[PDB]
């Protein structure tokens, strides 16, 4: 169910504020590339 | 002097209501609403 | 690692309600909210 476990956050004023530029900047040349992401599962793997 | 492309103040504000702003552009709306009740405040504006 | 003088986020969420922050705080408070929006998120924490 996608009532189960909020993320609490959400109901929050701030939470209706649209994502800044510097988010974007910092976020976004990561996880848009394939290559970090396959990096990150492969790190997440080695200590699960 | 005739200033263009702006509206009423309340059109306005009453839209970032539903959208907030970005944060960056708050910061600057904030910052020039300082500038109005600065200046409506030294000259004790009877209509605003 | 243990982090010294926080407390619980809506501690301060209440009194920001009654008290706002200087807008330049403000700021530093939703990027930093952003950190923890993309955090949870991608994780995708049950219990925030
Ligand atoms: N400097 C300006 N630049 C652009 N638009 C203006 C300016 N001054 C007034 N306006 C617009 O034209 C109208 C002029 O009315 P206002 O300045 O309130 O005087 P009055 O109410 O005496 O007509 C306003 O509704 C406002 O939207
Ligand atoms: N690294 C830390 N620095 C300071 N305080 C912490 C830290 N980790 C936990 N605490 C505080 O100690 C309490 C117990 O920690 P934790 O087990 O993480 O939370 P919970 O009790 O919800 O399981 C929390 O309420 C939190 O305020």
């Amino acid at each position: 169910s996608w009532r189960a476990y909020p993320f609490y956050w959400a109901w929050l004023p701030q939470a209706k504020v649209p994502f800044s530029q510097e988010i974007k900047d910092l976020i976004l040349p990561k996880i848009s590339d394939p290559n970090f992401v396959k990096d990150l599962e492969e790190d997440l793997y080695e200590l699960f | 002097l005739f200033v263009e492309g702006y509206k009423d103040a309340d059109y306005w504000l009453r839209r970032f209501e539903a959208e907030p702003l970005p944060e960056n552009t708050n910061r600057q709306l904030l910052l020039q609403f300082e500038r109005l009740v600065v200046l409506d405040y030294i000259i004790r504006n009877t209509d605003r």
